[PDB]
């Protein structure tokens, strides 16, 4: 019999052993374990997600998305779990390199220095270069999908929101509604719910920062409509030229409805901050998303001078293109797909 | 019980 974590069976012996749980999802649970072949410790997903269109769609993302990226910020993938034949395949093991902690925990436990606080919020946006270079949205960044070790190396994680926007076409009215964690969610994910951009993972990155600063979370709305007010409470009411910006009529009138509110300054929220992590930090909580600053301004900015290298910062191969978008397909299919995809890790494999 | 910088192999190249 097979190993068992809280009721959960993980068919994923004898290879790997001596389970531990570390957390859950809906329809998921990851367990931390000994890979007794590589003589490492890993972290393993269980994904039971074949029953759910959505869940199949995110899943052969963050498969095809993660199997392709190979960046030293970006955690990867080492190894994939099926059964032989598709009918009997009900879960999907993925196998990771386990990491030590993750920023969540951390900043629970200890007030970071200004310049740890500067070497992690690099870290992220050097991984974020390569994931949007790629034409990839992670749309889900947030304190614990950032994963650390000890020696302060970071890598970001979970890309089970992740997508492929090619640059080529607008996507204007056809991306999900709802995404990232309510938080960190930038104020176009409620006032363009269809049309937003990647422009988005940079508002979460700012969110992340505050958050490093103080080890609070800057906006923590109680729920989807108080989050815009957090927001606003902050940054103010928007200029009448970004209103104006705003497409989606009833959002703009929406808007227009709201009474009106100050900018409170960032150095009177955070008062012991250092004044550049203060000007990063406006720019990337702008909240204009076209005149919010892009992931390699960010990287020159002042703030992180002592850590830009655009000649060690790397960039995709091969960016994903609209091919890789066409996945809003039966339930059926998608379990085709991500059988294929998979593929690769079994025995008897051909191409 | 966090390391200092110098620890992590990128920082260690910049």
């Amino acid at each position: 019999g097979p190993e068992m974590v809280r009721g959960q069976v993980f068919d994923v012996g004898p290879r790997y052993t001596n389970l531990s749980y570390i957390g859950e999802g809906a329809y998921g649970m990851v367990c931390s374990a000994y890979d007794n072949v590589n003589k490492v410790r890993v972290a393993i997903k269980k994904i039971s997600p074949f029953e759910h269109q959505t869940y199949c769609q995110r899943t052969l993302r963050e498969i095809k998305i993660l199997l392709r990226f190979r960046h030293e910020n970006i955690i990867g993938i080492n190894d994939i779990i099926r059964a032989p034949t598709i009918e009997q395949m009900k879960d999907v093991y993925i196998v990771q390199d386990l990491m030590e902690t993750d920023l969540y925990k951390l900043l629970k436990t200890q007030h970071l220095s200004n310049d740890h606080i500067c070497y992690f919020l690099y870290q992220i946006l050097r991984g974020l270069k390569y994931i949007h270079s790629a034409n990839v949205l992670h749309r889900d960044l947030k304190p614990s999908n950032l994963l650390l070790n000890t020696t302060c190396d970071l890598k970001i994680c979970d890309f089970g929101l992740a997508r492929v926007a090619d640059p080529d076409h607008d996507h204007t009215g056809f991306l999900t509604e709802y995404v990232a964690t309510r938080w960190y969610r930038a104020p176009e994910i409620m006032l363009n719910s269809k049309g937003y951009t990647k422009s988005i993972d940079i508002w979460s990155v700012g969110c992340i920062l505050a958050e490093m600063l103080s080890n609070r979370p800057i906006f923590p709305g109680k729920h989807y409509l108080d989050q815009l007010n957090h927001i606003l409470g902050i940054l103010g009411s928007p200029s009448q030229e970004d209103l104006n910006c705003i497409i989606n009529l009833k959002a703009r009138n929406y808007l227009l409805s709201l009474p009106h509110k100050n900018k409170v300054p960032w150095n009177r929220l955070f008062p012991n901050a250092d004044s550049k992590a203060l000007d990063l930090l406006d720019k990337m909580l702008t909240f204009n998303p076209h005149k919010r600053i892009e992931v390699e301004q960010a990287l020159a900015h002042p703030y992180l001078e002592q850590y830009y290298d655009p000649s060690d910062e790397p960039i995709a191969e091969a960016p994903f293109k609209f091919d890789m978008e066409l996945d809003d397909l039966p339930k059926e299919k998608l379990k085709e797909l991500i059988f294929e995809e998979t593929a690769r890790f079994q025995p008897g494999y051909r191409s | 019980q966090l390391k200092p910088i110098e620890s992590s192999i990128l920082a260690q190249r910049r």
